[PDB]
């Protein structure tokens, strides 16, 4: 057929930058006057709604993608052909490029966005308009693609099947270890008196491991010869 | 705009806000409104909050909808940190040029070192016009003028974005000059050195020597442009001067005293009922005209036959009563006061049950027969009474 | 696992504790029974001020003092867990060594 | 069980309905707590934080 | 001017400024000294605020 597909990748990137661009806008509009005082009832309609929806939706979205990928797992993985592995890897690299963008939105944009909103209110509770998106939206999402990528590899690539790359395992699990950080970073002073850094570039390992498989699935021929 | 949510007892037993005033409750873009007032540094300052030895005057607004032109407290220009002594009052004001089209609820606010923000009175202010038109400006020592809303922003880009592009070029150069996969494979087999090796190095050397130069120059020029320059001005300002007129609690010969002697709030409810052993102590008759707490005014409609200008909200007419039996001079009298308003509940002061100190704070305003006012501070242990009916 | 463990702490203590979180009036001041119990039964070295307990901040919004405390306590326990799991491993070591 | 774990298996030791025991005992526990909470919430529905400062 | 063992005495008064900079700690805790390259002169005794 062909190895490189990409159709799948675009679906994600497009479906994604759109959903974030909608939100940015919807927060532009309803951030300013609708989510300035939490005690108001237009907060319940415009923010406290989004929260109550997304979590259960996210939580099911996650176990969904999980179960599905496991279910549709290639039961006889070891048998997989050189082309079909190669294709499968390129799908994995794909998941990782979406994981890439999810990481961007969840961890840089909607994260340092929160910085400027702290200069704008005095906080009615921990649920700002910025936290609804940063914490209970942009992160969970970026975390759920993470899981996807992990389970896809596991159920399609012999290497990640019968294994757990530690690198990948990290990647898929440390997002549940940023709340301890980015979150509680906030209840600094309030939670204080009763009293370097653990990070996720685990992707390094993961792409390194992918790379080795490619280097394998090209003979001395393609390898040495075609790319000196 | 949080105020409602902050622990009741702290909001009470810290800063007692009064006489708060917004110059103009509408404005044009660039129209110079000014919010002002006075505040009493409670005396039994809670362990919970650090000494206001170090504090900061602010105006509680959703971003810079209004610029601050200048601000003054304790009779000083206060762009920096300032000390408030425990049990004095101070006067303040904030000059506020209008910037953002809209309707913004603007508080007087003060923050404390090891404490956080104390939010006071806030009034809906309304700007009109277009932000487009906003300017300042400001005047440099050397003489000239500059629009802050625009100054420098150009130079920033001018120096950042070139470099950002430079960086981005460096990367792209190598990425298309030995691939990832290629170069990983080169490295993977023996070599490597197929990937790097001069004149890859000579590129580096050149690109480096250029960057050092580009910076030297970049420095030298921006050193010529602006050869003035001083470090950021910072540090705690010389001690403040309190209000001395009159009184103004514990100032002068003329004064009123107030012990609390029990009191009760209904949980849930609207009522606080408190016994006050007042001594007076002036040489005039005095009826109790006002009780302030978290910036809410609780009025006696006897004394306030009408009925002043103060944002809703925040303004009760049921801090009543005594029997309006003007008390003194000389007279040592215990008196019962009822406070009963929806605002007592709406501002969640009724959630003083929740607090790790069940305790009241704030100001009592006595009034004579004429216009004169006499401030005495009230504070202390109030009990709750639990009522059926949610 | 550790998140749960965090949440269930206070809930599962509430039944024993609530009892002493009842209010009493004491020389025109409020106390809880506990406050008082400690006050009554004299500990020769236990002054309130040593207590290490909630005394309130300007940064509390709500009406959440316990929720946030139990959440924080769960999210941290996640880390304490991982570390203590692997310590439970080294501590399980069947290694044998040559000299002391 | 040490020996089971030690040889191949394991899964001789656990494996539902060992799990089903768990799920049941777990569910009961969460219930007994919900109950235990709700009751001691009716008994003493007054309550205030420790008074200190 | 002095001989080895000749008992000279430096003295004065000083005003603790009022707008004491944030930069420097409270002078709640302080120490009187004489600024000299090593012990070129011994210090026999010294007094401030009317104390040893
Ligand atoms: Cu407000
Ligand atoms: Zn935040």
């Amino acid at each position: 057929e062909s190895v490189v597909d990409l159709r799948g990748m675009w679906i994600g990137l497009v479906l994604l930058n759109v959903f974030y661009l909608i939100v940015r806008i919807y927060e532009q509009v309803f951030g300013w006057r609708a989510g300035l005082d939490s005690f108001a009832p237009e907060f319940q309609t415009y923010w406290m709604s989004i929260l109550w929806t997304e979590i259960p939706l996210e939580l099911v979205s996650g176990l969904g993608l999980a179960g599905y990928l496991w279910k549709t797992r290639d039961r006889n993985v070891d048998a997989v052909t050189p082309r079909e592995e190669m294709r499968r890897l390129v799908v994995l690299v794909q998941w990782l490029v979406v994981y890439g963008i999810a990481i961007y939105w969840g961890a840089s944009f909607f994260t340092e966005q929160d910085g400027t909103w702290h200069m704008t209110v005095i906080r009615d509770t921990d649920f700002t308009p910025s936290h609804i998106i940063e914490f209970y939206m942009s992160y969970p999402i970026y975390s759920v693609i993470a899981v996807g990528a992990f389970f896809y590899a596991k159920t399609r690539i012999p290497y990640f099947a019968h294994g757990y790359s530690l690198a990948f395992l990290i990647v898929a699990i440390g997002p549940f270890m940023i709340i301890p950080n980015v979150g509680l970073n906030e209840w600094g002073h309030t939670f204080w008196f009763m009293e370097f850094g653990w990070m996720a570039l685990g992707v390094f390992g993961v792409v390194l491991q992918i790379l080795m498989r490619i280097h394998a699935l090209v003979g001395k021929e393609g390898v040495k010869l075609l790319t000196e | 705009h949080g105020e409602k949510s902050q622990q009741a007892f702290l909001r009470m037993r810290t800063l007692n806000w009064y006489d708060v005033q917004w110059s103009k409750t509408t404005v044009n873009v660039n129209e110079e409104m000014v919010l002002s007032g006075k505040v009493h540094v409670f005396s039994a300052w809670p362990q919970a909050v650090a000494n206001p030895r170090v504090s900061f005057l602010n105006a509680g607004e959703p971003g810079p909808v209004l610029v601050r032109t200048a601000q003054f407290i304790g009779e000083q220009f206060a762009p920096r940190s300032v000390s408030l002594e425990i049990g004095k009052d101070y006067a303040f004001s904030i000059n506020l040029r209008g910037r953002r089209a809209g309707r913004w609820h603007v508080h007087a606010q003060i923050n404390v070192e090891g404490g956080g923000p104390i939010i006071g009175p806030g009034q809906w202010i309304e700007i009109k016009g277009d932000m487009k038109d906003f300017t300042d400006p400001v005047t440099l020592l050397d003489g000239s003028t500059v629009d802050l809303e625009h100054y420098g922003i150009s130079r920033v880009y001018a120096w950042h974005l070139p470099w950002m592009a430079v960086g981005a070029a460096w990367i792209f150069f190598w990425f298309v000059r030995k691939g990832i996969i290629t170069s990983y494979i080169r490295v993977a087999e023996g070599k490597a050195d197929d990937v790097i090796g001069d004149d890859d190095r000579r590129i580096g050397a050149i690109v480096l020597a250029l960057t050092i130069l580009a910076t030297i120059v970049g420095y030298a020029v921006t050193n010529s442009t602006f050869p003035r320059t001083i470090p950021l001005q910072a540090g705690l300002q010389k001690p403040l001067t309190p209000i001395e007129t009159e009184g103004t609690v514990g100032v002068g010969k003329e004064n009123v005293t107030t012990e609390l002697n029990g009191g009760v709030y209904k949980v849930p409810g609207r009522e606080l009922t408190i016994n006050v052993k007042v001594k007076n102590n002036t040489s005039q008759p005095l009826r109790l005209g006002e009780y302030t707490a978290a910036g809410l005014r609780f009025l006696n409609p006897d004394v306030f036959t009408t009925k002043p200008d103060f944002p809703d909200y925040l303004l009760a007419d049921r801090g009543l009563s005594v029997d309006a039996t003007p008390i003194a001079p000389g007279e040592a009298k215990e008196i019962v006061v009822k406070i009963q308003d929806a605002r007592w509940d709406i501002e969640r002061l009724s959630d003083l049950a929740y607090d790790t100190d069940s305790q009241i704070g704030g100001l009592l305003f006595f009034f004579s027969p004429d216009g004169k006012r006499y401030a005495s501070e009230i504070g202390g242990p109030v009990i709750p009474k639990f009522v059926a009916g949610d | 696992g550790s998140l749960g463990w965090g949440l269930l702490f206070y809930p599962n203590n509430w039944p024993a504790i609530a009892a002493f979180h009842q209010a009493t009036e004491q020389h025109g001041q409020l106390m809880t029974l506990a406050d008082l119990i400690g006050f009554h039964f004299v500990r020769t070295s236990m002054p309130e001020y040593i207590r290490m307990v909630e005394r309130g901040t300007l940064r509390t919004f709500g009406k959440d003092v316990v929720p946030v405390a139990a959440f924080f306590s769960g999210f941290v326990s996640m880390m304490v867990y991982f570390l203590w799991w692997f310590m439970g491993r080294w501590y399980s070591t069947t290694k044998v060594i040559d000299t002391i």
